């Protein structure tokens, strides 16, 4: 990197030198997945502790589930 | 100043195009099933066009190796630790990617690491039918090719979240760019409206490519990385080599330079790469400094310059500038300024989108039918 | 190009007003005790509008039943779950609303499903007093009506949080847009810079309206989704229906079609809802592909056009531009480069808000007073 | 949605045609509230495990409840 | 109108600059040394600078008091509670910290709690080398200030993480500041293009400061907070205080106001701090009314305006804008309006950044070169 | 704060008048740093309950610091 410039007092401007190009010209596309089981309300009563923590972090999850299901079937705004 | 002079795309038609595919039925099945348990397909589509694919999270073959490994046991008992960790934070993943879509209506950009880890990315790379040196550039600034990418959802079905991932091609690189700063150059002197400006409207980001140049005028649609400069040809022009004569010769026969003509001489400065611009006009104060001993220069009337070499940090007007401290070399060319060239009584005083040799036409125009229209008389 | 003709609003004028309306003494009262033990209320204030309010959130009842129930087995021991993670979750979302109020100094937008749930947006849009097309429109577009939507910090206070809500109104809806595109058409005759280009300025979309036509000159201020089109008419012009006949006919006597006049032939391209406009002038390298079996069409020079059908991708200079696969019937209208009509010699090469018919009486101006005094000698 | 677009080649122009309207007129605010308690810095020392962290899910927010009160008193920016 | 005449700055010019010294092979040692266990230093530079340091988190010696202090009752076993709960949330930090730098890469702001807790905040504008009533200010607006910050990531290193953090200095307070609102004034008569408009382009903040004026011209680069006003002088001119005069006499020989003209009468409105223009022109509907009570005033064709005492809201064609319910006192001043003053037949209507004067000069010259090239003939 | 404002008829024109300023003129740098200790492999097998936990809070700090170091030695785009 050698970089460089020189100022123009004739027409009051500057350029800078030095520099090398990185340029989006395309673009590569790629699916990217992930898959999901939908299960019941089976459930349980209870309990000792370590599940009335994990059927909390499955609440969570459904109503992501719902979110995405109310980005129904349309062209996304750019 | 040019960017008016743009064309305008579609940023995510090609994402978009691949999303708009996964909606037909045969489709998302045949990539379920292509990833019968790999995690890398390239599943060829029922449009028929190559599409690396990739399951990046099994929550189904998680939750069924914990629905009947605990509807059983349960309800209700406990079963222990591990299970609880390895879930709250895979599930956790998925809440952020929810969130994120949901705000931003189905579209992210920066692509985030939630979207897609590093340890993904890096891998997507890596496999991406493309060079080497686009590999090792990719991989060496991932938080721009983050920055320059987009994520855009496409589908939840059955037991299976589909959304699309848009990444940089860099088809040209290592090619030298170079920036080009301009301020208003006017006639300094001393009735207060009795003075013409004229500026170079041709200011950007400029890049050799394929024979001719790609111009940015927007220079904030590039960011500089060191001496790496990314920019998106989306928003840049396409033009001739000779374009660059405007800098040694404004008024070469080659290329007919961009000006702006008007009398509107205000102060104000352009921060270089190296230095700073001051055009000094009227009553202004104009100064540069070094920040320990304070004033080491003030700027006469018209427009003048300084490398970063010494100076921290200029002052024009009640408007102070930190100088970029980055290291090289400046050089002034001294010169004389081109508004003296121009009788003010001919001259275009508002023009926006004008060339150097159009202010000629437009001058003699004045001229002949003037000093014709006249001797007539 | 018009978006510096548009008017200026001060978007959330509407919920400060209501904000301002918090801090009246018996206002935040009137309010928790209208909210007794209901969470839906409709208080009326003392400035004397209605407002929907809206409990979301009991802590003060949640604290209030474990203070004084574990002020007393502590200090010290332990209670159980349940109550850690039923608080953990309902504290979080309020250190979230935080986060957010604190970022954006007291103003969000879009509004978060933390500032409200879709459970409670739904419920709001339910009891809100409009049309029922209205209805389904936002709950089938809630992460839309999220970006329009603004929520705005008012007031912490004894015990109790109060913060605005602005909801868009869509009181027009179902009533048929369209999008103008434009690139600019000049002459293509071979010596560089005898040539001369006009544009039409008047881009934008466009959609009927109570008789009139609301315009959107700036077209990102509006959100295609599938086929409907969430614009905000903050940012609009309300126009005569006559504007439409500048697409059929650009000289009409009806309404004078807007458009801009320069000598500055530069190469781009548009891309279109379902095609590409092209804009090809000089040596530039213009071009439509197909990605499988490549270049299917190499443009001359001048203003051309191609549909989305077979085609993916155009490329101008050194610009490469996805094409819209949106699916529809293009239709390719021949017609005459209006731009050969006029007169090189006489014509108005710089002017950036200007009609069809402007730059005729500027003509006749130069026509006439050239002609006149010339057989006068 | 039948959408349908026409090229003009005199004046190097094209419209799209067949789109429905949804634009904002008009604005719907509401008030939304949350009710807090304040309580004072009386606590404890111990303890077991399960309130020296629901003690934690409670430094924050008063925290919070700070900053709140640090966004006094004034018009906010647009 | 005028951010175009605006200069053009590097606004972490500061910032990187010292990032930059802290990759010095020294320097970082210099660091950690001086924060030997102190927390704030004043570690001068071997580039040779005043930089106030600050360790802020503490992992090294808060893991190596459960590296050891674990590596020995496990493998494996339990410890207990409060060493989690104080590292979860530690550790929760750095990761956010860590989100931010990856996303936004490397340059953060506003500048996150995170990145700086209010905590932390208010004691570095403690000890900051300013005046007192600064320190008030930043204390009392402390988000503005976040807002106005910014963070720049810098250097990760053996153990060590330092990231500059640049902000504000508000080196002008409590001068009186005041805003300009301009919609465009045009000739009302009947025939549509008959008609002829110019508009004030002078609008913006306006500011008292070191005897001159600076001035604002894209009044979003500000934020009113109250009846502060939050700018910054990087996106200002510095203007003679004479420009103020403009305003009761636009006419006047010691400043040249600024103008813009044009043929295109078109509808709109600006919403004022406290009150609403309103351009009318053509067959538009411009109206304004209470809420309660519906319409209480329709315009004429021509610029009028309405104070917020009464008025809700203002439509002008299909767009309606929420006024401003800020308290105050609006003065309406009756006067002609200018463009009365103009003959149609030698009045510019393309000047896009013209004066008043410039407009004479301009009509002299057509009104001259008619008459006496005429009673030549 | 005495605001106030008013509308001239003659060039369709309004100055709101009564505000106070605050203008950035300058800045003010400081470093802001975080220690930080670096740890082999070295752990265990295990275990009862609360170092399962504490080792996961630990995973996602080495891969932050990872991160971090991807953020390797450049200028940062402004």
């Amino acid at each position: 990197q050698n970089i460089t410039e020189e100022f123009y007092q004739s027409t009051c401007s500057a350029v800078s030198k030095g520099y090398l190009s990185a340029l989006r010209t395309g673009w590569y596309t790629s699916v990217i997945t992930i898959e999901l089981s939908n299960i019941k309300e089976n459930k349980c009563n209870g309990t000792d502790a370590k599940v009335k923590l994990i059927k909390q972090e499955l609440d969570k999850y459904k109503n992501a589930v719902t979110e995405l299901q109310l980005l129904m079937q349309s062209t996304p705004a750019t | 100043f040019l960017g008016f002079l743009l064309g305008v795309g579609s940023a995510i038609a090609s994402g978009v195009a691949v999303s708009k595919v996964l909606h037909l039925e045969g489709e998302v099945n045949k990539i379920k099933s292509a990833l019968l348990s790999t995690n890398k397909a390239v599943v060829s589509l029922s449009n028929g066009v190559s599409v690396l694919t990739f399951k990046v999270l099994d929550l189904k073959n998680y939750i069924d190796k914990q629905l009947l490994p605990i509807l059983n046991k349960q309800s209700c008992s406990i079963s222990n630790i591990e299970t609880v960790i390895e879930f709250q934070q895979k599930n956790n993943r998925l809440l952020e990617i929810t969130r994120e879509f949901s705000v931003n209506a189905g579209v992210t950009t920066p692509v985030s690491t939630y979207m897609l880890t590093n340890s993904e990315l890096l891998s997507l790379i890596n496999d991406m039918p493309i060079t080497n040196d686009q590999k090792k550039l990719m991989s060496n600034n991932v938080q721009i090719v983050r920055q320059q990418s987009y994520s855009i959802m496409s589908i939840i079905k059955e037991e299976v979240l589909a959304y699309v991932v848009q990444l940089p091609l860099y088809g040209v690189i290592d090619t030298p760019c170079w920036k080009l700063h301009t301020s208003p150059l006017c006639t300094t002197n001393t009735k207060e409206g009795s003075n013409i400006c004229l500026t170079r409207t041709d200011r950007g980001w400029y890049c050799d490519n394929a024979g001719s140049v790609s111009f940015f005028p927007q220079a904030e649609t590039c960011k500089v990385q060191s001496n790496r400069v990314f920019c998106d040809t989306m928003n840049s022009l396409t033009l001739p080599s000779e374009v660059n004569l405007c800098n040694v010769d404004i008024f070469n026969p080659k290329y007919d330079c961009k000006i702006m003509t008007s009398k509107t001489d205000v102060s104000s400065s352009v921060i270089t790469s190296l230095g700073a611009i001051v055009s000094c006009y009227g009553k202004t104060k104009c100064t540069a400094s070094n920040k320990n001993r304070g004033i080491i220069k003030t700027f006469s009337n018209g427009c003048d310059y300084v490398s970063n070499k010494g100076v921290d940090t200029v002052s024009v007007g009640n408007t102070l500038y930190y100088v970029n401290k980055q290291e090289g070399k400046s050089l002034y060319v001294k010169g004389e300024p081109i508004i003296n060239f121009y009788d003010p009584l001919v001259f275009p005083s508002d023009e926006f989108d004008a060339s150097i040799s159009q202010v000629n036409e437009k001058i003699n125009q004045s001229l002949a039918f003037i000093r014709k229209s006249d001797e007539l008389l």
